């Protein structure tokens, strides 16, 4: 079923904050943040932490879209191939969430790859979550009206327990 | 793609 990260790496702090950095032309920028809301709550109600919003400067958790080198070991390769990647908790570019702006992305009204199942895969991977070899899991390793599986919900509660 | 630091 699922998988964590080698030495299970998690956020240890009660609060765990975040940034939308960077925001793509496919979509108005209001629907990004509130999608991405919506994913990391869909990790967050099942769990005891908590995030915040934040605006401006470095957060725990940075996410964006971005073409080509960008920042880290791991540049993006135009149309195809990678979509997008996600770090494990841990300082620096721990968390971060990263989207290959060469893909067309959709709020479910256009032709794109889903943006709320991809952010719910990618930020699984921020909070923690490897990849699952349950075919149902959202962090099943390959990509409209969906939850959060069994498999998914156990394997988070196994790294943080369950909220009460 | 999950990736290590
Ligand atoms: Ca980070
Ligand atoms: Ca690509
Ligand atoms: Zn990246
Ligand atoms: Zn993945």
């Amino acid at each position: 079923g699922y998988s964590l990260f080698p030495n299970s790496p998690k956020w240890t702090s009660k609060v765990v904050t975040y940034r939308i950095v960077s925001y793509t032309r496919d979509l108005p920028h209001i629907t990004v943040d509130r999608l991405v809301s919506k994913a990391l709550n869909m990790w967050g109600k099942e769990i005891p932490l908590h995030f915040r919003k934040v605006v401006w400067g470095t957060a725990d958790i940075m996410i964006g879209f971005a073409r080509g080198a960008h920042g880290d070991s791991y540049p993006f390769d135009g149309p195809g191939n990678t979509l997008a990647h996600a770090f494990a908790p841990g300082t620096g570019l721990g968390g971060d969430a990263h989207f290959d702006e060469d893909e067309r992305w959709t709020d479910g009204s256009s032709l794109g790859i889903n943006f709320l199942y991809a952010a719910t895969h990618q930020l699984g991977h921020s909070l923690g979550m490897g990849h699952s070899s349950d075919p149902n899991a959202v962090m099943y390793p390959t990509y409209q009206n969906f939850k959060l599986s069994q498999d998914d919900i156990k394997g988070i509660q196994k790294l943080y327990g369950k909220r009460s | 793609x999950g990736l290590v630091x």
